[PDB]
């Protein structure tokens, strides 16, 4: 793997903050 | 791929995905320009050059000049703040550097490195490119250096970590299978002062600071192997 | 149209370099990360593509995005194919394509986010 760590502006947020699809029925 | 585009095409390309788009406080910002021109020249040379050799290897200041031309809201601003891109950029960059994650058979074990202090924290055996040697063989050579291990026979120029930190590329080949009782040592290094391995799981996901960095890629690496030899 | 031209200068043929059927670009949004649900684990995993998002139409007029990725050369193009899939769930914008195969946007600016939700479901306004 190529990889590349750097300070971003931007902070997205972990996996874990995203909501459960319940739209999936 | 870019195999077949122009270098005017590439530039173009490298300033979409870095610095046009940019939200107007981060593009305001010498700095914040920086960082992206710094992920930029990371993509260009790692990336890019790998799809066509033809293209030229720039120095980070000479791909910036080069770059900000191609962002048309930046290249007369980019010229009157010249001298705070020169001085940021200004010894960014650094020679790159390669070595190895040595594992042993089980891959649970790695070999690492320290010095004598004790703010002095560990690393994987690693070291600077000379003009003539290929990535590998750089690795080879500050392996033997460092540890005294002769790796020829098993490095595998297709499995690696290559890490850029800001300017500072490190490449380190992934090597699993080496005898828990090789005896090491420092060969020609003051700087090395142990030479151990360390059990993968004890490791935090600090002495570990330069380490930590490839701990997600590499027990990645391992998983896909685990599932592969099974 | 101003706009519309300022939004494609330099991206649209950057867009049409690797993907030459994407006709223009609808609107932008800065710094998009993507999630992806793993279906039977029952989780959201943070993927590798992170960058700049474009939303456009090809020449057959589908609508669709493009995440032109920082991290690899490996980008994220996707059609919207009906605009019911596409929800703004919380801080998000969730992609459903019919098999259960989820993917999950963050969008930088709060303000990009309600903006493309209406933007995605207009363009596919019949
Ligand atoms: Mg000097």
């Amino acid at each position: 793997s190529i990889l590349y760590a750097g300070p971003t502006f931007t902070h997205s947020p972990a996996a874990s903050n995203l909501p459960i699809p319940t739209f999936l029925h | 791929s870019f195999t077949n585009a122009t270098f005017s095409q590439v530039l173009d390309d490298l300033s979409a995905r870095f610095i046009l788009n940019l939200p107007a406080e981060e593009q305001s910002s010498v700095e914040r320009l920086c960082f992206q021109i710094e992920q930029a020249h990371w993509f260009y040379e790692d990336f890019i050059r790998a799809q066509n050799d033809q293209l030229p290897s720039l120095g980070l200041r000479v791909f910036s000049a080069k770059l900000f031309a191609h962002c048309p809201l930046l290249w007369k601003w980019s010229k009157v703040h010249e001298e705070a891109f020169d001085d940021f950029l200004r010894y960014k960059t650094r020679i790159p550097v390669r070595g190895a994650i040595m594992l042993d058979m089980s891959m649970q074990q790695c070999v690492l490195v320290k010095g004598w202090k004790a703010s002095s924290g560990w690393g994987f055996p690693k070291g600077k490119i000379d003009k003539d040697e290929s990535d590998v063989d750089c690795a080879i050579r500050e392996v033997y250096e460092e540890t005294g291990f002769d790796c020829s026979s098993r490095i595998n120029p297709n499995e690696f970590i290559d890490m850029t930190i800001r300017g500072q590329n490190v490449r380190l080949y992934i090597i699993p299978g080496i005898s828990l009782d090789t005896r090491f040592e420092s060969r020609t290094r003051k700087e090395i002062s142990k030479i151990e391995w360390h059990n993968l799981m004890d490791l935090p996901t600090n002495k570990f600071y330069m380490v930590i960095p490839f701990l997600a890629p590499l027990k990645k690496w391992i998983k896909k192997r685990n599932i592969a030899n099974n | 149209e101003d706009e519309n031209i300022l939004r494609n200068a330099v991206n649209l043929q950057v867009l049409k370099f690797h993907y030459p059927e994407i006709e223009s670009i609808i609107d932008i949004a800065s710094h998009v990360a993507v999630y992806q649900f793993d279906v039977g684990s029952q989780k959201w995993l943070k993927t590798s593509i992170e960058g700049t998002f474009f939303l456009v139409k090809d020449q057959r007029a589908r609508v669709g995005y493009v995440i032109l990725n920082r991290n690899s050369p490996e980008n994220l193009y996707l059609f919207i194919n009906h605009p019911s899939n596409v929800h703004l769930v919380d801080r998000y914008l969730i992609h459903r394509t019919e098999n259960q195969h989820v993917v999950g946007l963050w969008m930088f600016d709060p303000n990009d986010m309600s903006r493309i939700f209406n933007i995605v479901k207009e363009s596919l306004l019949r």
